[PDB]
């Protein structure tokens, strides 16, 4: 019964590689080590920050990526960062969904929100082999983000 | 090289994670002291980064280096909107002073932010600055620098201990306290800053302080830096014996301006 046999452990060795080509991805504007997982801040658009988490899920044993956009907008003098919750249709068009799909929930404390990238079917998109299996799969995912980014 | 001037470069930029503003309401209902690990292993735009979470309200060690700043919330836009930032950067700056000529040299570098929590349009306004202070119109010049070695004895010494600030006391480390501060060869820093030969704006209040504490000719600070740009450099402070004190420190927000910043949190 296939499923993911990435274990958490296979995971975080991985997780560095992640890091070191995500830095060449010139739109990000930061790249924080967390724990189980990698919170990199990103300039989607000229007005846009991209408050990005890729961190690790038990259920499916795969890596998920969840996030959160904000706009940069000026009040007077004063700059300001505002959470954004688009609809579907608005978020399907700064981004590239495709045959995916994100769901807009809460987080762990009900506090605020996060845009989650399904992963369920994760595993039957980046393959067999867990070697690479980050590799494979932060390059194909990315691609949500930016179609020109070259892994 | 040359006597040249001696350029300093901001000393933080501040990450303040929403996060933050919610643990504030939370605990708003129901001045406070803010807690945060330094990382200075990694930069951002070549200076240390000031990372603000939620559980920046509680000391973890008695391991890893505990910076402790300190918040004020303010009732209203207005009482926020008017209050002038430099008296208030001035007094902080004169109380690291005073702490530095009577304890160590650490407890002299501190972060303050101004923050206005609006609950009413769920907006929040905040300013952080970290207090940078020297007699006016003061001025330093590099009289000389050389590369420092991390893979040396001395440096592995001081990236060992827990603390940003140090002096060299025959070969070994110690304690910035005002005595050992007048027969040190030299002081060491952990330096808020990776700009090639250009040190911290908080660098002055180590000048400032070690001046009035143990006047000499000049000054060999040692800028450690996790980067491959660590400096040994000869300073003279010039002009500087002036009473008054003047403290520049806070930061610039994302429009380049001087002036707080605005997480809006609207939807949620």
């Amino acid at each position: 019964p296939l499923g993911s046999m990435l274990t958490l452990p296979e995971y975080n060795e991985q997780i560095p590689n992640v890091r070191s080509l995500l830095t060449k991805w010139a739109k990000v504007e930061r790249i924080q080590d967390v724990q189980d997982g990698l919170q990199l801040d990103v300039r989607l658009k000229t007005d846009t920050l991209l408050e990005l988490h890729i961190y690790y899920d038990h259920v499916y044993h795969v890596p998920s990526i969840k996030f959160r956009l904000w706009s940069l907008d000026t009040e007077e003098d004063i700059s300001s960062l505002r959470l954004l919750t688009l609809s579907d249709s608005e978020l399907r068009s700064i981004l590239n969904l495709g045959t995916f799909s994100v769901t807009l929930s809460t987080d762990m404390e009900m506090k605020s929100v996060y845009y989650y990238i399904n992963n369920c079917d994760t595993d039957a998109n980046v393959g067999s082999d867990v070697e690479h299996y980050l590799t494979r799969w932060i390059s194909l995912y990315i691609r949500i983000f930016d179609l020109n980014f070259v892994p | 090289m040359m006597v040249s001037d001696l350029k300093f470069a901001p000393s933080f930029q501040s990450f303040v994670d929403s996060s933050f503003f919610h643990e504030l309401s939370r605990l708003k209902l129901d001045e406070k002291a803010l807690y945060t690990q330094l990382d200075l292993n990694q930069f951002t735009s070549n200076v240390l980064a000031i990372s603000l979470r939620d559980d920046s309200f509680q000391k973890p060690d008695n391991h890893n280096i505990i910076l402790k700043g300190y918040l004020l919330n303010f009732n209203t836009i207005e009482l926020f909107k008017n209050c002038n930032k430099i008296q208030f950067i001035k007094e902080k700056g004169q109380e690291l002073l005073q702490r530095g000529l009577e304890n160590d040299l650490n407890e002299i570098i501190s972060f303050y932010m101004i923050s206005f929590a609006d609950l009413k349009k769920y907006k929040f306004y905040y300013w952080i600055c970290m207090p940078s202070f020297q007699s006016d119109g003061a001025t330093y010049q590099i009289i000389s620098s050389k590369v420092i070695a991390s893979d040396s004895d001395i440096s592995v010494s001081f990236i060992k201990q827990n603390v940003i600030i140090a002096c060299v006391i025959s070969g070994v480390i110690q304690k910035a306290t005002p005595d050992n501060l007048k027969v040190c060869e030299k002081v060491v820093f952990k330096d808020f800053s990776h700009l090639k030969d250009i040190p911290s704006a908080v660098t002055k209040n180590i000048l400032t302080v070690w001046s009035k504490l143990s006047p000499r000719e000049t000054y060999t600070i040692c800028f450690l830096r996790s980067d491959e740009s660590s400096f040994e450099a000869e300073i003279i402070i010039n002009n500087g014996n002036n009473p008054s004190l003047k403290v520049s420190g806070w930061e610039k927000n994302g429009l380049g301006k001087l002036a707080p910043k605005s997480i809006d949190l609207s939807s949620l």
